[PDB]
């Protein structure tokens, strides 16, 4: 992966 | 503005239908409208309201670093000079981010924070905060750049604190926020063990408490603690 | 326009840098700044037009059809009436894509055709115009919708008499205006039969001017051949 | 599949 961040639904 | 003259409750219907097309200009200037409607937002409206400005800044910051690439690339020695364009381009496109970060953050400031009374909802805003200051922090150069970190750094801080004493350690918003707070340290303030930190003690934390959990909610907050243990292992 | 000040040179240098940023309506702008120019368009500048304004119209398109399905499941018997705003927003939606073909046929009127004198350019012109024709055709009702069919096939027409007499038969641009007029008889005229007709005899004699081709050529060529076979296999 | 028509490069 690359960093992730919060999803959104 | 545009949306005056429309029905709080036809501006978040055609909300939901803009999510089902995938306009999600038309969504984000749909839910501007009802926010300025003047009534406070259910969990439900505010995750339109993220939902679409998330798309819609999410295609911002793709284009300009795939612009500030290029620059980037223009900018080294042996590169054939090419003029301007480059970087009028990517300013162009930088301008407009910039934009959509300073309407999401009117918002906020006018005035969803200071009537946010239950935690749920004023760290939901605070957690946004900090976000739309970070895409500021993304694009930001110099002076300017510290006073942005400053302010993301202290939106998440008060999500933080108001999270840690208001919602349980497995709460989807606490998980967010602390995963956001978390890439900000690593990525914006050059503190990748305090990222490595939090990620870590909001994982474990975490654990502990999945046992309270009916099986949807377990589904929600493992789903975010993967995100904490994928960046972890990035990181380590 | 707005892109009057702009360099013709610079416009298609943004257009480009548009494209790899996957910035497809502001490439489109560029791209609308460089035809009005006055000057005629090389093959590269010519594709650079069609990949902008094909992607600002499968967006629309793809929405509107998620809309009017939405639209058509609640005008059903025993639907619970939900007021105007499905079609509403359909029809916000519908006048958007009107408009951008509106802005496409416009330029091939004013103009791009009249000054197209080779056969690839002609034909290029010539197949777009049919192409936006048809994406009207697509959300037209009734009387309207016949006029716009009418201009859809005559555009398709002269291409395709112009392509046949001037152009070898695995020419790119002549097999897909053949796979496009194709899909065009069977999806907006009625003729079913005419579409797998047209689409059969394009494969047949593309197949037996193949060994004509330079390796790079024969896959060109054998690339939209095959869409012709997909299609051919749906329909029969 | 379902139907196709002509790619753009
Ligand atoms: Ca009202
Ligand atoms: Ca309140
Ligand atoms: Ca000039
Ligand atoms: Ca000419
Ligand atoms: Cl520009
Ligand atoms: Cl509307
Ligand atoms: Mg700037
Ligand atoms: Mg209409």
């Amino acid at each position: 992966s690359r960093l992730q961040t919060a999803p959104v639904p | 503005g545009a949306m005056g003259s429309m029905e709080r409750a036809s501006l978040i219907q055609k909300a939901k239908l803009a999510e089902q097309a995938e306009r999600y200009e038309d969504m984000a200037a749909f839910m501007k409208g009802a926010v300025e409607k003047g009534e406070e937002l259910s969990c439900e409206e505010r995750n339109l309201l993220s939902v679409a400005y998330k798309n819609v800044v999410g295609g911002q910051r793709a284009a300009w670093r795939v612009l500030s690439s290029i620059e980037q690339k223009s900018n080294e020695e042996g590169s054939e000079e090419k003029g301007p364009e480059v970087r009028e381009y990517r300013e162009k496109v930088e301008t407009e981010l910039q934009g959509v970060c300073d309407t999401v953050l009117g918002l906020l400031d006018s005035h969803l924070i200071k009537e946010a009374g239950d935690a749920e909802s004023r760290v939901f805003y605070l957690k946004m905060k900090g976000d739309y200051y970070r895409y500021l922090a993304e694009v930001a150069t110099g002076d300017d750049k510290k006073r942005i970190i400053d302010s993301a750094r202290s939106a998440y801080q008060e999500a933080m604190d108001i999270s840690k004493k208001e919602m349980p350690p497995t709460n989807p918003i606490r998980l967010g926020l602390a995963l956001n707070f978390s890439v900000f340290h690593y990525e914006i303030a050059n503190s990748p063990e305090e990222a490595i930190s939090l990620a870590k003690t909001t994982f474990d934390e975490a654990m502990a408490d999945l046992h309270t959990l009916s099986e949807d909610s377990y589904k929600d907050s493992t789903l975010i603690m993967q995100l904490l243990r994928d960046n972890l292992t990035l990181w380590t």
